C-alpha cells in the first residue's frame, strides 16, 4: 500500500466522517501511529512475543518475508583506539547507529601465530559479564581462532576480546524502519528525525496488520480516560 | 591433556560459567586430584595390570647430606635427602629414582621398613635405596662413600597428589610452567570420562541445594531457604 493507500484505508476502518460516531484523525496522528504500530509490530515479531504469530525472527517464510526488508549487512576494520577494556587483547569497532538487533556477527583473523589457518572466519560470540572471567580461560568456551568474544559498552560500542589480531568485522542486524510519514510535516515536526513523506520499507503483506494495529493504537489513544 | 581442559569440562557438565558461582575451579582440582588416586587404586589393586606412561610423572629432587640423627659421632653414618618433601606415590606403578637419565643407573626406591636393612650382602654393598621417611622427605642409604657426592635425581611414579608432583614438575626445555592450569593432567584417557562422571555426579546435586541465605541470625537451611 501507498501513503494515499494507508491514508485512505485507515480513515475507512475508522469509519471517519460517518453517521455513526467515529474518530477523525489529522495526517500526523496518522504517521503517529502507523509508525508505532509499525516498530511495535516488528519488536514483537523479532522477539517472539505477538500471540498472533507467535514466531520468532526467521522462524518461518512469513516472518521472513515480513522483516526481510529491514536486515543489513556491514563491515568495519577501523578500530577506536583510546578505550577502556576488560582485557589486554580487546579492540573495539564503532556500531552503524541505526542498528537494532545484531543477529549475524563475524570477524577475521589475521595473525602469524595461526599458520595456515589465516583469515579464518571466526564466529563472534555474545558473552554475558558474569561469564568473562571463567571464560577467558575456558578452552572451549573463551577466545580462539573460532571464537571471539563480544561485549556491549557505553557509545555504541562492540568489545571484540580474542587470541589473535581481528583485520575486519562483519555483522548483520535489522536496520532503522524508514517511518510511515503520509504528508510532509510543517517546520518543526518530524517523525523519527524525518519530516518529508516516507514510504514504508517492508513487504505490503504486512501493511495492512500494521493498519489494524495503528487503528487499535488511535482508539485507545480517544478512548483511555472515556 | 592439561588440567584446565579438565576443569572446565566439568564446569561446563555443571555450567559453573558465573563468576558468583558457590563452585569454584578449586573444588573442581581438588575432586579431580583426588577422583584421580581413586580411579587409579580401583582399577590397579586388585591385580597386576600393564599401568599406561600417562598415569606417570617425573619430579626433580636436590638432595643434601643430613646427619642420621644429629652431629654427634656414634649416631650413625650420614644419609642423602631431598630438600624440600617429597609427594607419597601409589604402590600400583613402576616407581623409579633415576639420575637425571631413565636409561641409566640404578638408585633402588625400596620401603621404610626394607631400607632399615640393606646392603648386608656383599654384592649390594654399592646400590643406592630410597624411601620416603615419616619426615615426609626422601632419604638415600648405602655402603658406598661415594653416593654422598650425589646431588640431583629425578623420580618417575604414579605419585597419590597429582598437584604436589605437579608443582614439583622437572624444568621443560622452553622453561618452567607457572600455572598448574598449563600443566599435563597425569592420567590415561580411558580413565577420563569416568573421572568426568564422578565428579559431576559429586557436584550435580550439591550445585542444586539451598543456602542458608538471609543474614538474620538464623539457620535457614531447615526452611529451604
Amino acid at each position: 500500500m501507498t501513503n494515499k493507500e494507508f491514508s485512505d484505508g485507515f480513515s475507512t476502518l475508522l469509519n471517519s466522517f460517518g453517521i455513526t460516531p467515529n474518530i477523525t484523525l489529522d495526517e500526523y496522528e496518522k504517521s503517529t501511529f502507523l509508525t508505532n504500530a509499525q516498530e511495535q509490530l516488528i519488536i514483537d515479531i523479532y522477539s517472539g512475543r505477538n500471540i498472533i504469530y507467535g514466531k520468532s525472527f526467521e522462524q518461518t517464510e512469513e516472518i521472513r518475508r515480513y522483516l526481510s526488508n529491514l536486515v543489513e549487512t556491514y563491515e568495519t576494520s577501523t578500530k577506536v583506539t583510546g578505550k577502556l577494556g576488560l582485557s589486554k587483547d580487546s579492540v573495539f569497532f564503532e556500531i552503524p547507529q541505526d542498528t537494532w538487533f545484531i543477529t549475524y556477527e563475524v570477524a577475521f583473523l589475521k595473525d602469524s601465530r595461526l599458520g595456515c589457518l589465516d583469515g579464518i572466519e571466526a564466529s563472534v560470540v555474545p558473552l554475558p559479564q558474569d561469564d568473562l572471567y571463567r571464560a577467558k580461560d575456558n578452552p572451549f568456551r573463551g577466545p580462539s581462532k573460532d571464537r571471539v568474544l563480544r561485549l556491549d559498552i557505553k557509545s555504541d560500542l562492540a568489545e571484540l576480546i580474542s587470541k589473535y589480531n581481528v583485520d575486519k568485522y562483519l555483522m548483520r542486524y535489522i536496520s532503522q524502519p524508514t517511518p510511515i510519514i503520509l504528508v510532509d510535516l510543517p517546520d518543526g515536526l518530524s517523525i523519527n528525525g524525518v519530516s518529508t513523506e516516507s514510504e514504508c520499507e517492508l513487504n505490503p503483506v504486512v501493511h495492512r496488520a500494521i493498519l489494524e494495529r495503528a487503528v487499535q493504537l488511535a482508539i485507545i489513544s480517544k478512548t483511555q480516560l472515556t | 591433556m592439561t588440567y584446565n581442559e579438565l576443569i572446565y569440562m566439568v564446569l561446563d557438565e555443571l555450567k559453573l560459567s558465573s563468576d558468583d558461582s558457590y563452585y569454584t575451579p578449586d573444588h573442581v582440582i581438588f575432586l579431580l586430584v583426588k577422583y584421580r588416586s581413586f580411579l587409579l587404586k580401583q582399577r590397579y589393586s586388585d591385580i597386576k595390570k600393564q599401568i599406561p606412561d600417562s598415569d606417570y610423572q617425573s619430579i626433580c629432587l636436590d638432595l643434601i647430606e643430613v646427619p642420621a640423627i644429629s652431629g654427634e659421632p656414634c649416631e650413625g653414618s650420614s644419609y642423602l635427602r631431598s630438600k624440600n618433601k617429597v609427594p607419597t606415590t601409589m604402590m600400583i606403578g613402576n616407581p623409579r629414582v633415576y639420575p637425571m637419565d631413565f636409561y641409566q643407573g640404578e638408585i633402588t626406591y625400596i620401603s621404610r621398613d626394607r631400607m632399615r636393612y640393606v646392603g648386608y650382602n656383599k654384592f649390594l654393598r654399592n646400590i643406592i635405596y630410597c624411601s620416603k621417611a615419616p619426615d615426609g622427605y626422601l632419604y638415600f642409604k648405602s655402603w658406598n662413600p661415594q653416593f654422598l657426592h650425589l646431588e640431583k635425581v629425578s623420580f618417575n611414579a604414579i605419585f597419590e597428589d597429582a598437584k604436589e608432583a605437579s608443582e614439583m614438575a622437572c624444568p621443560e626445555e622452553n622453561g618452567t610452567i607457572c600455572k598448574l592450569e598449563d600443566k599435563e593432567f597425569p592420567i590415561e584417557d580411558a580413565l577420563v570420562p569416568p573421572l568426568i562422571e564422578l565428579v559431576v555426579k559429586e557436584l550435580r546435586g550439591p550445585e542444586y541445594s539451598p543456602k542458608d541465605e538471609d543474614n538474620n541470625a538464623k539457620d535457614d537451611l531447615p526452611d529451604a531457604r
